[PDB]
């Protein structure tokens, strides 16, 4: 009732091709650091949108003053 | 120090108890060289150990043991067959059951010989082609014995057996009275019961039968651009203390390190060529027949040929009388040589043959040591100069002798 009888401390777990838990609980931190470098690259290509600025960037303290307009009474016709 | 024989349940047990933390299982089955129907079927019989049994696969036996920290090894002589596993002693009772199971069924997969078994003979046959100093003994050894044992113990070129001719042969050797169990663990009783408990299963058979060995001289030649060799040959009965006493007189090697000697043979190649060939002898016992043999090797054919005929005249000085100082030197080198021949727990040459033989292969043995006498030496050398002896010679053909020029 164990492989290897001589030595009951071993075990099989599940797996479908090389893919056990114990070899994905260690790819855990490279996914989350993989998704967080994709997400900061997605936001530093986008951020003079007009949707993005105007939404996420602005309402931020100490940053919105830069990327806020500055046009005075001289502005769209 | 010396393993006692004991036989329980039909099996043929050897135990020695030594001081250690590990330990060691062979079997020396009598299905070598020497009984083999056809060409190399021995050595693809010995190469098909370990590989999947019937209650395992190779996979499973080689990773298990992988697992339990061991080593599994095996051996071919042309005579023998040793499936031998060291391990720790912790480990006794599995490597008894997997040397049972391996002895007893390991059936013979059709599609393995053709994947796994055959390119390993290949190789293994290659590797010792490539080596000269081999074939030259080889061939020696060849001519000096008609066929007994003097077939060829490796897999040629030209050869193929089917899966059923190793079948047949295993079915016919792996029997309870065609082998030996050798332990040489720390516990000898309680390895003996194992052996006794798991080694009863295998049916008992008879023990395969040969015709008594054939001894006849010839001489070969090839031809070699490198280094050159020329080996002589005295084929001689089975193998005594006179004998080993003889082989060390005749001696080769240096005793200290860096030096010359002060052997016949030393002395010889030293008043002959200024060192420039060196000869060295020893004695390979067998079961029935024993072989000596003098090699002669160097860069300069005239220095071989001269220290050759050097060698071959201090021999023949032999015969008249022997003073007591060079024989009091050659008992005392004969007898450390052959007890430092058995300090490995591996089975050579000479370990193999005292065992299998059962009437006093070492006990007595080394008591006879210290009875040779300078007339018993003499009588075996004048017996052994009656017949012509066997040459090989290796390099330029021109310049090495032949024996009538010895």
């Amino acid at each position: 009732i164990s492989f290897f009888p001589n030595k009951p401390m071993y075990h099989v777990q599940p797996h479908i091709s090389f893919i056990t838990p114990e070899r994905t609980m260690k790819t855990i931190p490279a996914f989350s650091r993989w998704a967080f470098a994709a997400v900061a690259g997605v936001f530093v290509f986008a951020m003079q949108v007009p949707k993005v600025k105007t939404t996420i960037l602005q309402p931020i303290a100490f940053i919105g003053d830069h990327f806020k307009d500055k046009t005075p009474e001289e502005d769209k016709w | 120090i010396s393993y006692t024989p004991k036989k329980v349940e039909g099996v043929s047990f050897a135990g020695r108890e030594t001081p250690t933390a590990t330990g060691s299982l062979s079997v020396v089955i009598n299905a070598g060289s020497r009984y083999q129907p056809d060409a190399g079927v021995s050595h693809l019989l010995e190469k098909f150990a370990f590989k999947t049994t019937e209650e395992r696969s190779a996979l499973r036996i080689t990773r298990e043991s992988e697992l339990l920290g061991g080593q599994l090894s095996t051996q071919i002589t042309r005579e023998h067959i040793i499936l031998t596993a060291r391990f720790l002693n912790e480990y006794l009772e599995y490597y008894a059951r997997l040397l049972a199971e391996v002895v007893d069924a390991t059936k013979f997969l059709p599609f393995q010989l053709t994947e796994e078994v055959l390119p390993t003979a290949r190789i293994e046959s290659e590797l010792f082609r490539e080596d000269i100093l081999r074939v030259a003994m080889a061939k020696l050894h060849e001519k000096a014995f008609h066929r007994g044992i003097g077939n060829e113990v490796y897999l040629p070129a030209s050869a193929s057996p089917s899966i059923s001719e190793i079948k047949d042969f295993a079915s016919k050797a792996y029997v309870k009275s065609n082998f030996s169990v050798i332990s040489s663990g720390p516990d000898v009783q309680k390895a003996s019961d194992l052996c006794a408990k798991y080694f009863a299963v295998i049916p008992d058979g008879s023990p395969l039968k040969s015709a008594p060995t054939k001894i006849s001289s010839g001489e070969s030649r090839v031809y070699s651009k490198g280094t050159n060799y020329f080996c002589l040959g005295f084929p001689a009965p089975a193998a005594s203390p006179e004998l080993f006493v003889l082989s060390s007189i005749l001696g080769g090697d240096a005793a200290v390190k860096w030096s010359h000697g002060n052997t016949l043979l030393a002395k010889a190649a030293g008043t002959a060529s200024e060192y420039k060939a060196t000869a060295v002898a020893d004695l390979t016992p067998y079961s029935d027949a024993s072989l000596l043999s003098v090699v002669i090797s160097g860069s300069c054919p005239k220095a071989i040929k001269a220290t050759a005929s050097e060698s071959f005249k201090a021999l023949k000085s032999l015969s008249s009388n022997i003073p007591n100082d060079v024989v009091k030197s050659g008992i005392a080198m004969a007898k450390t040589k052959y007890l430092s021949a058995f300090e490995p727990v591996t089975l050579n040459a000479i370990s193999a043959s005292s065992l299998v033989s059962a009437s006093k292969g070492s006990d007595a043995f080394i008591s006879g040591f210290d009875k040779v006498t300078p007339a018993s030496i003499s009588k075996v050398v004048s017996s052994l100069l009656a017949k012509p002896a066997s040459t090989v010679a290796v390099g330029n053909l021109d310049v090495l002798p032949y024996y009538d020029e010895l």
